[PDB]
């Protein structure tokens, strides 16, 4: 009862009926390139860098989106699949200002692999970039914001994990920009993860600005003793001295999330 | 066309605490 | 959000001394089973290669996200 | 030219050193910008492969003409941020001719 | 002394290695280089930095310089634009 | 064949001529047998419609019936609601315009009898806020009706009860998108929601709700006095009934005429409004639905008939059925620029693809119109136009491709001089 | 899009809605469904445009306390519709229509002749701060292309010539009879009305049975 | 000529006029 069957590439899955088509790929363990889909975050729809395509139907579904419906084969890997992922990845690209060297979300960019795995060997965009203007949210998240592929997962995260409400998209257009309309400070515990949220490295963390890069930072996992909530975290030291300290998740305890005060 | 000394140079990384000077 | 690196069971030594070296600074390390980190695929057999090479072993069992039940019309819902 | 190193501290010189002989380590100069407190290439342990000089975005590090460095004690041979500095000062000109006729190629 | 001001201390157990054999610094420190850089005027609202000849400069940026309350500064050059 | 009698003519107040207000409308006797049409039942209005066969009025063709039969379900215990969207951003709709001005009335008592159809507890109208004098007549309308009794709580001396409202639009041609427009409604930004829920059971206030072009919902009323065969005879096979059409730009008497549908597109210049100016043959092309769909150009125009289907055997949309045309007098190339640019400045930038998508063509051809871009660009473009056209959220990415499409589909060898002319004088 | 607080434009300048004012404000929400007043804040926000053309961040301020929503709510509305201005606005505000339907009829030709009868840029504010221009996008009445909107007056089919004759009359005197200045009313063929030249039929014509 | 002439509140006062036709909330 309760269980649609549904084919991820002719693997019958079975899922319960709600399952989004992302989610559908996931038990049989396919990965749909994602981005502003996260599992405790609402689905906006954001990028459509999930683009897929249900067999048998005219256009391609948004995976983090469609209720997946009864004996509909998901195609993850179609020649349509690729060219909804190889085009979207250039639109990305296209306004993205290249300093992924400056970027300290180098080896920890979820747009870059993708790009790098699923998108494309060269670019188009013969014409100009934009910018934005950065701006302060604080003294811990450093918003280098014209890298932002407006994917609305701060704002999310900002209302719905945290309640403050305070960040928000502004104007419509290639100049949409995700900050703050009037420069208030976003001041409030469980404020850091925003950076561990955001795909891009647009706002990072501050202190942890340029003293390390992912793949050199050895990565142990251990216990949150500045509170009694024993959040899990994973304390990454390079050479001996710690870099920084980011959640890894415990179901129970700290789901993603740490306080501003144990990092 | 018309003996060095290698050294880090790099701070100290972990900063130690100073007795207080003032005796109790 | 990649979850391609947490799919095999690893078994890592315990971490030892990295005292700073004098005439450069860069770390240094006496243990050799430091930087070493094999990769099994199931946690059967990396216990059994505890056991028989004689490390002791503490398994930690693997926790994986919780299914969650989401839906795009669910917080378009002005009640709740 | 200005004055300021082109270093800017990627670490991907770091990265893709076959020997493990450049260190790295960095923090954000007061300026704001990103520099390299130590830059450590131990020529010693470097095999001159040549991808550094490959690697880099800004081509900060290069591989000189010189080949003529033959010291008389081991440290000499560890080279810091500023004997290198120092190295690419002196040999700016020519390493500049040098990247201006090969870079087409590259 | 050196750029991040290196210094081997009175006390340390290390500034014995300069004895007899000077220390490696710099002078025309970078740091203040291009604080001694004048400001690149520009006309419009955003604009490009290749470094300076292309591929033999840098990944290439566009800054922008919309607000003149503060001069651009591409993250590769430390050069500060004035709108 | 169109030319339609003046007498089925449904907007006969189109033009005015007739008072707008009620005193008019009662000349117009637009509300007639307003009590006995509720009275026969929701299920009998939808029976009318579904003769009627009747296609969505606005730029989306779909069967009208059917959509309203969705939110025909039965409650779930949350108040069913109407949403009439009286914005119509796309050029050349001033379609819509007039009704709202000039025949309030039959918009009004087109939201009762489309309420009951889909037992909608109220209406909320949302006239572009730029059209302010408009509100102005509507509500005038409105007050009057009620003064009346004839909409309200037992609403024309009958069970049902409906409340009309207008809502104030604020310059967006997206607000137009039915998920967009209940956002607005919603006071949220107008951001298109998601497909999947559809707005039958998730909408305005969470409620259910169901969005009508104002034509749509205005012809409800007549559709059923009339009965669907009368109106579903005028039409053509899926086709059926008058749509208004409007013709703007190079004509010799630019009007909108709600003359019948299925018309020889070479007849309607012809015949009605104003020839083409400068002469039939001084037609480039024609813009058959509005900005978004895809100009035919004169090759095919004189065969072309203004139908929904027919346009899309001509790979082209009636959309909103809005006539514009270019003479041989128009850079082309900065026609369809400026409405890359009208679009730049105009979608949500929601999702990935329209936000970067349609600035980047909009970079492409105002180089294009220069003549500064090589000939290869072009292809690019077409590529760059169909990654929009499947992956947007919304239509308005469909839309911003077509015309980008049929300026690369028709006039290629124009486009390529324009490059070859910049080559030359380097 | 960001609000660097300014002297002039930021919260030092005190808004509220006139007891008048305050008074719309009540009505509007129960136009909306009852315990949804989040659904006012455009309407409200227009208001208080209608109030003051600045609408400065003060303005958005009390927008949202009086509409009880995040203020940023508030704020990413008011940024969203070009119909708010967050920066002063000329007495007259002139708009001209330049989407492709009014540039083929012409459209352009008007925006050169008002730009020498202000004597001024497009998109900024008089000295006199008398009108401003700016080019807006399709405003509708599109059968009537050559148009400028001015403050709602929608005039339209006008000749470059009409404006000069429309700006003067704003610029000495008031209410330049708004609408099109053509000889067509509303939209209507300019040969006539080959639509419905007949008399409308009346109530209950041949109103099918049943 | 009512079109012709009206007020920049004609929309919302008209709208509070009709407030007391308007049918109970939800
Ligand atoms: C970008 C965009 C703008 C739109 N603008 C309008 C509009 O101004 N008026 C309108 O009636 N429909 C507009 N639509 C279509 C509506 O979303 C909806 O499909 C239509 O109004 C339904 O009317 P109908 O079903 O009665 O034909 C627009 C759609 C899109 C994607
Ligand atoms: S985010 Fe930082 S790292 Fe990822 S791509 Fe953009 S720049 Fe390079
Ligand atoms: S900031 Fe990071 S998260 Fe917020 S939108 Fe830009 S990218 Fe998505
Ligand atoms: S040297 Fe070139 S590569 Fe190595 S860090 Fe400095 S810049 Fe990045
Ligand atoms: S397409 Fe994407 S961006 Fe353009 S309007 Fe529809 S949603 Fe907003
Ligand atoms: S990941 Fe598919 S919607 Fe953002
Ligand atoms: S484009 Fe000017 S009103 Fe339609
Ligand atoms: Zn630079």
């Amino acid at each position: 009862s309760n269980l649609i069957e549904v084919f991820v590439d002719g693997q019958s899955v079975m899922v319960e009926p709600g399952t989004t088509v992302l989610q559908a790929c996931e038990k049989v363990g396919m990965q749909i390139p994602r981005f502003c889909y996260h599992e405790r975050l609402s689905v906006a729809g954001n990028c459509r860098m999930c683009l897929v395509e249900i067999e048998k139907a005219p256009k391609v579904v948004a995976a983090c989106a469609m209720p997946v419906m009864k004996g509909w084969n998901i195609l993850t890997n179609s020649e349509k699949s690729k060219k909804a992922r190889e085009g979207v990845m250039e639109f990305l690209l296209a306004n993205h200002p290249l300093d992924c060297p400056i970027c300290d979300q180098g080896g920890e960019c979820d747009l870059q692999d993708q790009s790098m795995m699923f998108g494309s060997d060269r670019s188009r965009f013969l014409e100009g970039k934009r910018a934005v203007e950065d701006k302060n949210i604080g003294p811990l998240v450093k918003t280098i914001m014209t890298r932002c592929i407006q994917c609305t997962r701060c704002i999310r995260f900002a209302s719905e994990i945290a309640g403050v409400d305070d960040l928000g998209t502004t104007g419509r257009g290639n100049d949409m920009q995700v900050g703050t309309y009037i420069e208030k400070m976003f001041m409030s515990e469980l404020s850091g993860n925003v950076i561990d949220i955001c795909p891009v490295g647009a706002l990072t963390s501050k202190p942890y600005a340029f003293t390390a890069r992912p793949w050199e930072t050895r990565k142990t996992e251990s216990i949150d003793v500045m509170d009694a909530v024993g959040s899990n975290i994973v304390v990454s030291t390079r050479t001996g001295e710690v870099m920084r300290i980011l959640p890894r998740m415990h179901e129970d305890i700290n789901e993603e999330w740490i306080s501003d005060k144990t990092r | 066309p018309t003996q060095y000394v290698p050294y880090s140079t790099t701070r100290k990384k972990i900063h130690e605490w100073v007795p207080p000077s003032t005796p109790y | 959000s990649g979850v391609n690196n947490t799919k095999k069971w690893k078994m890592e030594f315990d971490t030892r001394e990295r005292w700073e070296n004098p005439l450069m600074g860069w770390a240094s390390t006496a243990d050799p089973l430091s930087n070493m980190v094999l990769t099994f695929s199931a946690k059967e057999d990396a216990i059994a290669f505890a056991e028989k090479n004689g490390w002791s072993y503490d398994v930690e069992e693997k926790k994986v996200p919780k299914p969650k039940s989401k839906s795009y019309g669910a917080n378009f819902s002005w009640n709740k | 030219p200005s004055g300021e190193e082109r270093c800017i501290a990627c670490k991907l010189c770091e990265a893709i050193c076959p020997a493990q002989a450049i260190t790295i380590e960095a923090e954000p100069r007061a300026d704001g910008s990103r520099r390299t407190t130590r830059y450590d290439i131990d020529m010693t342990k470097c095999i001159y492969c040549g991808f550094c000089q490959e690697a880099c975005p800004v081509d900060a590090i290069v591989e000189g003409p010189n080949f003529e460095f033959s010291t008389e004690t081991h440290e000499e041979l560890l080279y810091n941020k500023e004997k290198l500095l120092n190295n690419g000062d002196k040999w700016e000109a020519e390493i500049a001719a040098n990247i201006q006729a090969d870079y087409l190629y590259r | 002394i050196t750029h991040t001001g290196q210094v081997y201390d009175e006390k340390d157990y290390r500034r014995v290695r300069f004895v007899d054999r000077q220390k490696e610094v710099n002078e025309n420190f970078a740091i203040d280089l291009i604080a001694q850089q004048p400001v690149n005027e520009v006309e419009h609202r955003i604009i490009a930095c290749d470094g300076g000849g292309g591929a033999l400069g840098h990944p290439k940026v566009y800054i922008n310089l919309d607000k003149e309350t503060k001069t651009g500064t591409c993250g590769y050059c430390g050069l500060q634009f004035k709108q | 064949f169109g030319s339609l009698k003046d007498e089925d003519r449904i907007f006969t107040n189109l033009y005015g001529r007739h008072d707008w207000r009620l005193k008019g409308a009662l000349r117009r006797g637009d509300w007639y047998k307003t009590k006995e049409i509720l009275l026969k039942g929701p299920d009998w209005i939808l029976g009318e419609m579904k003769t009627s066969g009747l296609r969505g009025r606005g730029g989306a063709g779909f069967p009208t019936g059917l959509k309203w039969s969705f939110m025909n379900k039965p409650s779930d215990g949350r108040p069913k609601y109407l949403v009439v969207n009286a914005d119509e951003g796309e050029p050349g709709t001033c379609k819509d315009r007039e009704i709202m001005r000039h025949d309030p009335h039959k918009l009004v008592e087109g939201c009762l009898v489309g309420g009951r159809a889909m037992g909608a507890r109220a209406a909320y109208i949302y006239i572009r806020g730029e059209f302010y004098n408009e509100a102005s007549n509507l509500q005038v309308a409105i007050r009057e009706a009620y003064e009346a009794g004839l909409i309200g709580k037992n609403a024309c001396g009958s069970d049902y009860d409906f409340d009309v409202f207008v809502v104030r639009g604020a310059g967006a041609y997206i607000c137009g998108e039915e998920t967009a427009l209940i956002e607005s409604i919603e006071g949220k930004q107008g951001k298109p929601r998601l497909k999947p829920p559809f707005p039958a059971d998730v909408g305005v206030f969470g409620c259910p709700t169901t969005v009508a072009n104002v034509e749509t919902v205005a012809v409800s009323p007549t559709i059923c006095r009339r009965g669907g065969t009368w109106f579903a005879g005028f039409g053509r096979e899926r086709n059926s009934g008058t749509k208004l059409f409007n013709i703007s730009g190079h004509v010799n008497h630019p009007c909108t005429v709600e003359e019948e549908m299925s018309v020889p597109l070479k007849e309607l210049i012809e015949k009605h409004a104003g020839g083409v100016t400068g002469g039939w043959d001084n037609l480039l092309a024609v813009i058959p639905g509005g900005s978004s769909t895809p100009l035919i150009p004169k090759s095919v125009c004189e065969t072309v008939l203004m139908d929904f289907d027919a346009l899309v055997q001509a790979q082209t949309g009636l959309g909103t059925a809005a006539v514009i045309v270019m003479d041989r007098s128009t850079d082309i190339v900065k026609a369809i620029a400026r409405l890359i640019e009208f679009y730049k400045h105009e979608s949500c930038g929601q999702c990935t693809p329209c936000r970067e998508g349609v600035d980047w063509m909009n970079k492409v051809m105002a180089r294009f119109v220069k003549g500064d871009a090589r000939p290869a660009e072009i292809d690019s473009l077409w590529e760059i136009s169909k990654q929009i056209e499947g992956h947007t959220i919304c239509a308005l990415g469909d839309g911003a491709a077509w015309p980008v499409q049929g300026l690369i589909r028709h006039f290629r060898p124009e486009l390529e001089d324009r490059m070859q002319r910049f080559a030359q004088q380097h | 899009f960001v609000h660097r607080d300014t002297p002039e434009n930021n919260p030092d300048t005190p808004f509220d809605f006139t007891p008048e004012n305050y008074k719309r404000i009540e009505a509007i929400v129960k136009n909306y469904p009852e315990g949804h007043q989040a659904a006012a804040v455009l309407p409200v926000l227009d208001l208080a445009q209608r109030q003051n053309g600045w609408l400065p961040i003060s303005a958005m301020n009390k927008v949202a306390e009086v509409l009880q929503v995040p203020p940023m709510r508030v704020y990413e509305v008011a940024t969203f519709y070009t119909m708010y201005n967050r920066k002063p606005v000329g007495k007259y505000h002139i708009q001209v229509c330049t989407t492709t339907p009014c540039m083929l009829r012409d459209s352009d030709s008007i925006l050169e002749t008002l730009q020498r009868k202000l004597g001024i840029k497009v998109g900024e504010t008089t000295p006199d701060k008398l009108f401003t221009l700016i080019e807006v996008e399709c405003l509708g009445a599109c059968v009537n292309a050559p148009m400028v909107q001015i403050n709602d007056n929608y005039y339209e089919d006008l000749t470059p010539k009409d404006i000069e004759e429309i700006i003067d009359e704003l610029k000495a005197g008031k209410v330049p009879k708004p609408g099109p200045r053509s000889g067509r009313f509303c939209c209507e063929p300019a040969g006539g009305l080959t639509s419905l030249t007949e008399p409308p039929k009346g109530p209950g014509f041949g109103v099918q049975a049943g | 000529l009512q079109h012709h002439d009206y007020n920049t509140y004609t929309f919302l006062d008209l709208n509070l006029d009709l407030s007391k036709f308007r049918l109970p909330q939800p």
